[PDB]
Order: structure tokens, then sequence, then C-alpha cells
RNA sequence: AGGGGCUCUCGCUUCUGGCGCCAAGCGCCCGGCCGCGCGCCGGCCGGGCGCGACCCGCUCCGGGGACAGUGCCAGGUGGG
């Protein structure tokens, strides 16, 4: 619809029940969490690579 | 410290503006209220097309000024011919005054009050 | 001891491409408005430029000690305000009409202020010390005053403070004050305070008369010379020996 | 419009408050939506870098 | 005699100092707006010569002209 | 082989079309409550400061610069 009739709209009408609902796809949504989660773990494992690389002069 | 410009911009600091205390009224009295009643409603319309108003849609019809609108209009024939207005709906004729509509309530009836005021 | 394990501390480091930037001061890098910039680049302007050395003796003031002992001094004889006066004024009237009659019962000495004065008070020998303040915003009032009270051989100081000497003399801001004769309980005040003057100011005029003043450069610009002369000189002295 | 170099619409984190801050660099050839680029005297030397 | 010491200082206008406070007082006149209201005279000597008095209703502005 | 003087080091972001602000923590204080009721003293509700986020400093930072430029005069050129 138009935007000003999205004003007189009701919430379950403009949105989907889902995290970033209604603002961006269920695909990228997924794509978005595993890549979060990833990289999170990226940056656990190069942390204790180095915290077992501790073990020199 | 402990005060920080925690912001590369220097910003007018605000200050106190006082309200006005005058010494005098720049004028004497309040000017008279020249848009009474009296001059909103100049005189009724009594031509046929302000008959057949009358008799079909309990409408009253009016010259009137130019400056009033319809909140006045209706405000000026509810207190002056002490009755209720359904809506008013206005016009500028061609040669300058303003012609106004008057739909009463329908309780009320617009050929009594126009026999009340004269018209008929 | 009892402590909850929920708590935990989470750093947040702030290097670049990091955590954004915490609020620290920016007092340096400040848009100043322009009568500010005017001011402190006016400021920087008389420490950068060669400054004539009679503006350079208005920098040389005086020490804080000395400094307060002649306020206290002057406070001693301080001029009279409009309330006081009157009351003297009704109070010479009331013994006037009863009944001793003129009398004028030696009328007390007294700071004399303004440059015109004080001018005239030098010129005609008639001041026993004058005190020239040292910020006198239009800065030549007062620059001849210094050789003037040098050539009458009269002792003169520079205070740090015209507002200070305005407040004395019951004013907002005041060029010069001048002592003339004192009473006889603060003539070894006198005496002590006078040669103190005179020695830091009349005796050695001379140098004060040919040393110039300003002409040093910015932080920037010495630590920049300072390198190259310590980067010169961590050589040499191993090629020497 | 009456270029013809495209222009690249580039996207950069803001280090003093919470804001993303777009630029329109030049296109370098060879660079596409989605790479990183990196600005800086310590950036790595490849193509579409500053 | 003081007005008559700044008199004499300035109509010694290339000694090194009137050329010191002459040159600092140009670049801050440079500095401000064309049309700007004074606080006080800066010459109070050459003003009251020409007519001022330390007066409430005597005000002073300086105007600069681009010269040519 | 403990180190200081001596430099690069007082640097923490490069496999990924993610997120990131409005401080956690520590230390020191101040108030009320019951209250051990013996005081750094028990706990319950609050509030502040500092470090976290080093200290000073005189130009915001960088590039030029007594040139350029501008004013006035002088010479050339000037069918624009
Ligand atoms: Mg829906
Ligand atoms: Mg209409
Ligand atoms: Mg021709
Ligand atoms: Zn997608």
């Amino acid at each position: 619809v138009r935007p000003k009739v999205l004003m007189r709209l009701s919430k379950t009408k403009k949105h989907v029940s889902r995290a970033y609902g209604g603002s961006m796809c269920a695909k990228c949504v997924r794509d978005r969490i595993k890549r979060a989660f990833l990289i999170e773990e990226q940056k656990i494992v190069v942390k204790v690579l180095k915290a077992q690389a501790q073990s020199q002069k | 410290k402990k005060k920080i410009r925690t912001s590369p911009t220097f910003r007018r600091p605000k200050t106190l503006r006082l309200r006005r205390q005058p010494k005098y009224p720049r004028k004497s009295a309040p000017r008279r209220n020249k848009l009474d009643h009296y001059a909103i409603i100049k005189f009724p319309l009594t031509t046929e097309s302000a008959m057949k108003k009358i008799e079909d849609n309990n409408t009253l019809v009016f010259i009137v000024d130019v400056k009033a609108n319809k909140h006045q209009i209706k405000q000026a024939v509810k207190k002056l011919y002490d009755i209720d207005v359904a809506k008013v709906n206005t016009l500028i004729r061609p040669d300058g005054e303003k012609k106004a509509y008057v739909r009463l309530a329908p309780d009320y009836d617009a050929l009594d009050v126009a026999n009340k005021i004269g018209i008929i | 001891k009892v402590v909850n394990p929920l708590f935990e501390k989470r750093p947040k480091n702030f290097g670049i491409g990091q955590d954004i930037q915490p609020k620290r001061d920016l007092t340096r890098f400040v848009k100043w408005p322009r009568y500010i910039r005017l001011q402190r680049q006016r400021a920087i302007l008389y420490k950068r430029l060669k400054v004539p050395p009679a503006i350079n003796q208005f920098t040389q003031a005086l020490d804080r000690q000395t400094a307060t002992q002649l306020l206290k001094l002057a406070h001693k004889y301080r001029p009279e305000t409009k309330q006081e006066k009157k009351q003297r004024l009704l109070a010479r009237a009331e013994k006037k009409a009863a009944g001793k009659g003129d009398v004028p019962t030696k009328r007390p000495p007294v700071l004399r202020a303004g440059v015109n004065t004080v001018t005239t008070l030098v010129e005609n020998k008639k001041a026993q010390l004058v005190v020239i303040a040292h910020d006198v915003d239009p800065i030549e009032l007062v620059v001849f005053l210094p050789a003037l009270c040098r050539k009458m051989g009269v002792p003169y100081c520079i205070i740090k403070g015209k507002a200070r000497l305005g407040r004395l003399v019951h004013r907002k801001t005041c060029t010069t004050v001048a002592f003339t004769q004192v009473n006889s309980e603060d003539k070894g005040a006198l005496a002590k305070l006078v040669e103190a003057i005179r020695t830091n100011y009349n005796d050695r005029y001379d140098e004060i008369r040919r040393h110039w003043g300003g002409n040093v450069l910015g932080p920037k610009s010495v630590a920049r010379i300072a390198k190259l002369e310590k980067a010169k000189a961590k050589e040499l002295a191993t090629k020497l020996g | 419009p009456g270029r013809g170099a495209p222009l690249a619409k580039v996207v950069f984190r803001d280090p003093y408050r919470f804001k993303k801050r777009t630029e329109l660099f030049i296109a370098a050839e060879g660079i596409h939506t989605g790479q990183f680029v990196y600005c800086g005297k310590k950036a790595q030397l490849n193509i579409g870098n500053v | 005699g003081a007005y008559k010491y700044i008199q004499e200082l300035w109509r010694k206008k290339q000694s090194d100092v009137m050329r010191f406070l002459l040159r600092v007082r140009c670049w801050q006149y440079r500095q401000l707006s064309a049309l700007h209201r004074a606080p006080r005279p800066t010459r109070p000597d050459k003003a009251r010569r020409l007519g001022y008095k330390a007066k409430q209703g005597y005000v002073i502005y300086r105007i600069r002209v681009r010269r040519g």
C-alpha cells in the first residue's frame, strides 16, 4: 500500500513475526545469524591459538 | 578537571530571556470588537431560490460580511435569533458579499423562524 | 567472599577500527569564536614578536609578598567613598554650627589617582612613590612614565593589576596611583619599601632600558631544533676523542 | 551521468559516534560489491585500497 | 601633561615602539569586521581634541575602508 | 640472564556482504533503615568521585610563505 495507508494499518499487517521481520528476508536473516556465529567462533580459535603459542621466549 | 569539552564545536551558551514588564501599555484600551453579531449578519435574502431553500431544506440564507467565517456566522445566528444551527455553507458572490446558507437543527422549523424574523 | 558469579569484567579496547572512541577531552581542538581566537592570537603574537623595551618594562612586574605589603600600605590610605564623605561633611557642618569654628584640623594624607594627576605630581616632584598597572590595554598612556619617574628620581613600581588599583580607589579600573607624604607610624614601612622598590627599578634602569623582549619560538619549533642539535651532538661527541 | 567512469558507494564505520558514513569513491577496475576496502597508512597494497 | 606626552608620542610614528603598536593594532583591526563598535577611544587625546567627551551618549565606531 | 642507559616496543582491527554508542570492573568516600547494637562494624535501599580512557603544552591540523597577492606608478603589448 501507500505509506499513509501504512499509518492506519495494524502492526501485524506491517511486519512478520520474526527478528528483523518486515525489513529483511528470511534467507538473509539466516545468513546473518550463521555469519555472526562463525565469525565469533573464528575469533575464539585465533585467541586460543595465541594462548597456546605463548610457549616461547 | 572536572569540566570537559566533549565536542569540537563551540555553541552559543543559552542565557536568560526575561519576559516584558512594560512601564505603560502602548495603547490605552483594548480595541472594540467591530465584528459583532449585528455586523456579521447584514440582512436575509428573499429571492425565489431563497424561498425554495426555506420551504425545502429547513435553511435560511443571509447576506453576511466578507470577513466572517462559518463559526462566527453560526454563533451569531444562534445568539441573536435563539435557535440551533445544523450547518453553514457559504459562498462569495460576484458582487463581493458573502452569501451564507444556514441549515437549522431538525427540531426547529425554518417556516416559523422566518415568520418570527418577518421575511415571510 | 559471597560475591555474585554473574558479575563480569567486560572491558572494551579503543584501538583503531575497534570499539568506538570514548568522549575524551577535546578542549585543544575546539572551533572557537573569532573574539577568542583574536585574543589568543594577540597574546601569541606579543610573545612571538620582538617587543620593544618600553613594553618589556611593563612585563617586569613586582614580587607577590612586597606587592601585598604595598597594598596593605595603600589600603591604610585609600580615598573615601561618597557616603562616608557626606558623613564627614555633615559632621563638619554641625561642628561649625556649634561651636569651635573653622578648624581645618589637618586634612589627611590620601592617595592620588589618574595619569594626568600623577604626571603633574612627578613633574613637580610631589610624589613619594608611583605605582603603575602592568596591563593598560592601550599601552601608550604610560610608556613615557618610567623614563619620567627615573629622570625625576621618584621611585616607581609596576604592579600586576589595573582592576586591583581600581578596587583600592573604589572604581572599575585605574591606570596609576601616587603616594604623597604619609603619617609618622608608617614612615618606617616606607623606609623599607622605598629602597626595596628603588633597588628593583631605578638602580637597574639602563639594563631595563636596553633589555629587549619577546622573540621566542613556538614549542613545536623549539622541539624540532632541539632534536636537530642533539642529533648532531650525539655523534660529534664520539668523533671528538 | 555525464562522466562515464562508475562510482563506488562504500560504507565506513564512524569512529566517534554510533553511525555509518557513506563515501563516493571513484571505482577502480576489478572491485565488486560486498568486498572490503581499507583506508590508512597500514592498509595492505591491494586494488581498491587507499 | 599626560595628553601632551601621548600627543608627542603619536607624532613619533616611525619609532620602534609606535611602529610595533601600529602593526599589532592593524593586525587585529584586520581580523575584526568592517564596521565595528569600539568600547572606548583608542586615541583619547586625539578624540577629545576632535570633540569627544567621556559621557554617556558619545560612541566610537571603527570603520575599515578598502584603499586605493 | 637480575637489569637499567641504546634503538624498532610505550601500536592488540585483513580467510567471510554480521554486530558495535548511551561502560563493565576495581578503589575511595557520603546518606537513610533495622541493627551486630562492642565499630571499617552485619546486611537492605540509594548517591558521588577517580582509574579505566597517561601527563604537560602557545598557535585546529596539514601545506606553502615574506614570495604570491593587493594598492599606486612606470614600460611593452593590445581592431578585444
Ligand atoms: Mg503480516
Ligand atoms: Mg467554498
Ligand atoms: Mg574601430
Ligand atoms: Zn539476502
